[PDB]
């Protein structure tokens, strides 16, 4: 015994349901994620430059 | 050169299906968690399905069907029989069993010969439920002369990936093979082990697989599936054949292993992975 | 429009160059004079990669020759491509190295690496994109292997962010020049560790047991060791020169074949090395051959840790594929199983010039140590005498810079151990 | 009338993009060059196809969608191309180098440049929307572009668009049609970071498409081209309730109601059915039943998986031609009497229908052919974990020897944020392991 209930009918087609059986950071906290990454990265080529200049 | 990796130190059985594959010079072990495999002879417990039949280029192949679980538990036997349309409550040959953590009010209601045994035996009803499934125990099995003992019986049944059930004609006795049996029958009760109890047991094997067929079924997956079974019975004074339990991983008799173990990759392994009968197809 | 700037350096790195720049010229149909006359549109698409169109369409090689004595790049000059090449990328010298890696590295070799860089930066500021660096030197000399590994340090310090590619050719006691060329290369090692990205091991060993035992050349000179690089070289940078469905711009290969940064020396291997035509589980079967490796390792003796393979020509691109993952599951003994799907392999659908289909192998074995431990072997050998160190101590290095070098190549070793009983 | 906004990231994105554009613009009788002949409110309307197409007073319709790639080499083929008269050349957004497999450079490095000039120029169509629900993203899980970037535009759609849902089409990477060895890297690192800003997201695996084109396509070495314009038709019969007149999922708020009952689980397994040949001259035209009882086998999902041994949530159905109400129904009765159709038991065992008239459109020349009925089911089922399950295992061998990680590190991310993003994932499979397994 199933139920077919909202059958609603349009040109471009139709659409029903059927029943078998009952049962965020903000934009700054996203900029310093960026900025602490981007430093590292001038920190991790100062080492490289610093080790070449040695 | 087909490859397969061993998961399971623990298995008797295919400790010597693994002995022979390595006795073709055409089957190669692997490490444990190598992926790059044709064969797996994995564990009992959480058993990782999901990465089965993903790897390129690699048909794969089981020792085991997921889903099993439901005829290889007690609770989950007692469940099947009584949720199933080809099963139902009236079944002739599974005894009166009942769920307890329920079925509880319906215990005692078929409660008031009248002794039970749980497991997971005694005659009152208050005793088996302060101890904790509950099965109506056979008061009245069949005994073998001489000794008036009781006994049961062991029957190993193979399923390939097609889903082909096959049973082994060599049964076990735990107390005896058939061979001894059926000239015992045929002296005191004047009957074959054919008609009397494998027909019985050729009955509940084929209509158990066949019931959760749809569930476990590997025709149409990324991955085939094959497994050996041990089915337990047991026969009463009317010579009726009753199902005990399933077992996933069970053991073999000694002088049987050289036989059966050859059998399995025959028709479970050779069929899917050809190289360069001792079953009763059902 | 990744633009990759080659450099030559030494008379191996020239000798080797020259041939490499003969026969992708003959790929992408660029006669001896710099004009195009090829047939296809597939060798102009991306032609940009390795040349500079010049003023009337003609094609200009992005190339530096860098030497310390003009005997090796009149040669080049004087060649059958020499034509070809821009005449304001000739920098070289006139004292010479004189196989030795301090004279290149530290005194006379310093004298011209500005001068060299000058023309490195001139052809960077042409490109849209530059790509990275493409050094082609031997190990065990003293212009390519000394003041090689000077230009790699500084061209880091100039381009921090370009990717460093060389192609080094490893010394051999069968095939060698000096006594001191396993020095050269231990302190060549060190530098190449700690400033490169990539690193294909290409061992003269393994070239001359090529072809003395599988070409049957009953003596091998030099140009014929030359061959097999220029035809190996080929196929590594096809994908490179020409259009693919994986799109290559070196990088991603950075990215891919190391999975760790000190473990980045590949083994390059060709297939074949005759009329009859090969088919494709036989290009495969030879390409992880060990008579194919041009490392002088035992892929047996080591694991992989990644693997590429590049099919050129037409082929049932089904069956390549089979044949290929035929290998993995034959031999899953030799791939580490910590690097899933270790193995690539993208198919060109032009092929070389002379061979219908050819297959080249590159891959990151962990049997290289065994390159690095005979190096080591024949480095101890004569350091624990102290032999022939008054070439190198009179141009003003210490026994403490090679001992550096020995304990960082030993340690390099340790590494390639490591991760084989991983 | 409200429209949507579609994103294209990466290469997979706007390839993908390519095969989906081309068929709307099939679907709604659209022209290359713009022009709809249907459309007879020249400059204006709010019709069914108004939100994924603007109008201009040329009368060329412009769809609504932008693409964004670090490498033009992909979106140059889209300028040059057949539809190179569609689009607006503010849509197509390229940069220099690409993220080269790299998560963390196309997160950090190279994504902070160009994320500030996406964002303006998505502002753009979002000017040109009176009510705008939000948006549809188009990426892969492997690439470093379609990972790295699409994380943190995703991060950035939820602060200056929060009331706006947004929806992804993820492509799951496949060991047969792969381009990298990190791409498991790259797969959990973007999952972990846009899992809090997706509200609903179609997981397509590469392997199920592949093995899809090879079963019933009858192609040995299927390309892009047959990948994508198979895609396309899943795409199209999700989006058809939005582009087209319809009650069921008319915006992107709906997908999320009737799919997703917990935030966390938002990965529905999609099923499309058939998949027919071209080449293929003879063919039974396959009916409602038939169509219906196929989505219930692992041969026809998006996502290899089985749904058998695993427990729905909700389940959807979309029929697109030949179809009526009266032999959906009774094929649903008959699939509950053979399939091991399990339902959680806080939630109503059910199935929502909808139905377009208008038949399923193919690419001419393509490799599908015309189809007077299909169905693609979308069932929200807790065995759709074992994706996750395979994937993190992956990069469980890796991780454990610390491999390509300073690939990683040496482009500014952290090695703590790959333990953060493997404990997150550890996590999601235990609560599929909680709602589906007894
Ligand atoms: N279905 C489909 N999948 C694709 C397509 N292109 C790439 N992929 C998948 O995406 C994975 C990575 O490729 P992309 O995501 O496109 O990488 P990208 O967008 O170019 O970004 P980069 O990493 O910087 O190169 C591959 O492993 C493929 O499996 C495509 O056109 N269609
Ligand atoms: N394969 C190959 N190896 C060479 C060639 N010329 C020199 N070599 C190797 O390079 C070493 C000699 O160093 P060399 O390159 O001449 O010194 P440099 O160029 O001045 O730095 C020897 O060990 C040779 O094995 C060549 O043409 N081909
Ligand atoms: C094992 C790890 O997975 C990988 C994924 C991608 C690649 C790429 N190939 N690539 C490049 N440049 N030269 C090559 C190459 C070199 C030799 C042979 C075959 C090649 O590929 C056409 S760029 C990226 C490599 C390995
Ligand atoms: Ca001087
Ligand atoms: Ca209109
Ligand atoms: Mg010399
Ligand atoms: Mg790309």
């Amino acid at each position: 015994d199933m139920e077919v209930i909202e059958l609603n009918k349009c040109t471009s087609g139709q659409s029903w349901e059927v029943i078998l059986k009952p049962p965020d950071p903000s934009l700054e906290e996203i900029q310093k994620k960026l900025e602490a990454a981007e430093e590292r990265r001038k920190y991790q080529e100062a080492e490289l430059l610093k080790h070449l200049a040695e | 050169m087909y490859t397969f990796v061993v998961r399971d130190e623990n298995s008797s059985v295919y400790a010597e299906v693994s002995r022979l594959l390595l006795a073709t010079g055409q089957w190669k072990r692997l490490r444990k968690d190598n992926p790059r495999f044709n064969l797996m002879l994995g564990e009992r417990n959480r058993l990782p399905f999901g990465r089965l039949g993903h790897e390129p280029g690699l048909v794969q192949l089981v020792n085991y069907y997921r889903g099993a679980d439901k005829l290889c538990r007690k609770a989950s036997l007692v469940k099947l029989i009584k949720t199933s349309p080809e099963l139902s409550e009236s079944c002739t040959w599974f005894p009166e069993s009942y769920v307890i953590y329920d079925e509880r009010e319906v215990f005692l209601a078929a409660y008031n010969g009248n002794v039970w045994i749980a497991k997971s035996i005694s005659s009152e009803a208050s005793e088996l439920l302060d101890f904790i499934v509950i099965q109506k125990y056979l008061e009245k099995p069949l005994l073998l002369e001489p000794g008036h003992r009781k006994f049961d019986i062991r029957s190993w049944v193979l399923v390939d990936h097609l889903y082909n059930i096959y049973l082994y004609r060599e049964g076990v006795l735990r107390t005896m093979f058939f061979e001894e049996f059926n000239q015992y029958l045929m002296d005191a009760l004047n009957t074959t082990l054919e008609n009397s109890i494998l027909l019985q047991i050729k009955h509940i094997i084929r209509s158990c697989l066949m019931c959760i067929e749809p569930a476990i079924s590997t025709k149409h997956l990324h991955y085939q599936s094959f497994q050996l079974f041990g089915f337990d019975f047991m026969v009463d004074e009317e010579l009726k054949v009753w199902l005990i339990e399933v077992n996933g991983a069970p053991a073999c008799a000694q002088k049987l292993y050289a036989e059966l173990c050859q059998g399995i990759v025959d028709v479970a392994i050779s069929s899917v992975f050809p190289l360069a009968s001792i079953f009763i197809k059902l | 429009m990744r633009e990759i700037v080659h450099i030559q350096a030494g008379q191996c790195g020239n000798q080797i160059g020259a041939k490499f720049w003969e026969v992708i010229s003959d790929e992408h149909g660029i006669d001896p004079t710099g004009s195009y006359h090829g047939d296809s549109d597939l060798q102009l698409e991306r032609i940009n990669v390795y040349y500079n169109e010049a003023t009337g369409n003609k094609y200009v090689p992005r190339a530096i020759l860098v030497d310390l004595e003009p005997g090796t790049m009149d040669s080049v000059r004087s060649g059958p491509f020499g034509q070809i090449f821009r005449p304001d990328n000739f920098v070289f010298g006139q004292s010479g190295a004189g196989n030795n890696w301090a004279k290149g590295h530290y005194t006379e070799g310093a004298e011209l690496v500005d001068s060299v860089l000058d023309v490195v930066r001139k052809e960077s500021e042409s490109c849209d994109c530059l790509q990275g660096f493409q050094l082609t030197h031997s190990l065990g000399g003293g212009t390519g292997s000394g003041m090689g590994t000077l230009l790699i340090s500084k061209i880091r310090e100039e381009y921090p962010d370009r990717i460093m590619n060389t192609f080094s050719v490893m010394p051999s006691p069968k095939v060698s020049d000096t006594v001191v060329e396993p020095y050269n290369a231990t302190l060549s090692v060190h530098q190449l560790v700690e400033n490169t990205d990539e690193t294909y091991c290409i061992d003269n060993e393994a070239l001359y047991d090529i072809c003395f035992r599988t070409l049957k050349l009953t003596t091998p000179t030099y140009g014929d060791l030359n061959h097999l690089v220029s035809a190996t070289m080929s196929g590594v940078t096809t994908c490179l020169r020409f259009p693919g469905q994986l799109n290559a711009d070196l990088r991603k290969l950075a990215v891919n074949m190391v999975p760790f940064p000190r473990l980045h020396f590949f083994m390059p291997g060709f297939a074949p090395l005759q009329y009859r035509a090969l088919t494709v589980p036989e290009l495969t079967q030879q390409m992880f051959d060990s008579k194919n490796m041009m490392a002088a390792c035992d892929p047996r003796h080591g694991r992989y840790l990644t693997v590429a393979a590049i099919f050129r020509g037409r082929m049932s691109m089904k069956e390549v594929d089979e044949q290929m993952l035929n290998v993995q599951n034959k031999n899953s003994s030799y791939f580490v199983e910590w690097i899933p799907n270790n193995v690539k392999t993208a198919v060109c659908d032009i092929p070389p010039r002379g061979l219908k289909m050819s297959a080249t192998f590159i891959g990151n074995s962990t049997a290289i140590q065994e390159l690095f431990k005979r190096i080591s072997e024949q480095f101890t050998a004569m350091f624990r005498r102290k032999a022939f160190l008054h070439w190198y101590t009179g141009e003003g290095m210490d026994e403490m810079e090679f001992t550096e070098a020995e304990s960082n190549m030993n340690d390099l070793v340790s590494e390639y151990q490591q991760y084989q009983d991983a | 009338m409200r429209e949507c906004i579609s994103i294209h990231v990466g290469q997979a994105g706007v390839q993908i993009g390519n095969a989906c554009w081309e068929l709307y613009c099939l679907e709604h009788g659209i022209q290359p060059d713009g022009q709809m002949p249907s459309d007879k409110t020249i400059g204006g309307g709010d019709d069914s196809f108004n939100t994924f197409f603007s109008e201009t007073g040329a009368g060329k319709h412009v769809p609504r969608a932008v693409f964004v790639d670090l490498e033009p080499t992909v979106i140059d083929e889209v300028r040059t191309g057949t539809y190179r008269q569609l689009f607006h050349p503010e849509q197509l957004i390229t940069g220099k180098e690409d993220a080269a497999n790299n998560y963390a450079r196309g997160h950090y490095t190279i994504g902070k440049e160009i994320i500030d000039l996406v964002l303006d120029r998505i502002r753009k169509l979002a000017d040109q929307c009176t009510g705008l629900q939000g948006f549809l993203v188009f990426h892969s899980f492997g690439g470093g572009t379609g990972s790295g970037f699409t994380s943190l535009l995703m991060e950035r759609l939820s602060v200056d668009y929060g009331k706006k849902s947004k929806l992804e089409f993820s492509i799951y990477p496949a060991p047969q049609v792969s381009t990298a060895v990190v791409e498991p890297y790259n797969s959990i690192l973007t999952t972990h970071t846009t899992l809090e800003h997706s509200d609903c997201a179609f997981m397509v695996d590469n392997e199920a498409i592949y093995d899809i084109c090879r079963r019933n396509l009858d192609i040995e070495r299927p390309t892009y081209t047959n990948l994508n314009r198979l895609i396309s038709q899943i795409v199209s019969s999700i989006t058809a309730s939005l582009r087209f007149d319809g009650a069921l999922n008319v915006d992107l708020t709906e997908f999320q109601t009737n799919l997703v009952p917990y935030p966390r689980i938002h990965f529905p397994l999609a099923t499309y059915a058939p998949v027919i040949s071209a080449e293929k001259a003879y063919h039974e035209q396959l009916s409602v039943a038939e169509i219906t009882n196929a989505c219930f086998e692992p041969a026809n999902q998006m996502v290899k998986c089985d749904p058998r041994h695993g427990k729905y949530m909700a389940c959807c159905l979309l029929y697109r031609g030949d179809v009526v109400p009266k032999d959906v129904n009774a094929a649903i009765a008959t699939i509950k009497t053979k399939r091991s159709i399990q339902f959680v038991d806080w939630c109503p065992t059910g199935f929502k229908v909808g139905i377009n008239y208008q038949p399923p459109t193919v690419v001419p020349g393509g490799d599908l052919a015309k189809v007077q009925r299909a169905v693609c089911m979308l069932s929200n089922t807790t065995a759709i974990a074992e994706a996750w399950a395979r994937l993190d295992h992956k990069f469980d061998l890796m991780y454990a020897k610390r491999a390509f990680v300073h690939w990683y590190v040496g482009e500014g991310m952290e090695e703590g944020e790959f333990s953060e993003a493997r404990e997150d994932m550890a996590a999601l499979e235990k609560d599929y392991e909680e709602v589906g397994v007894d």
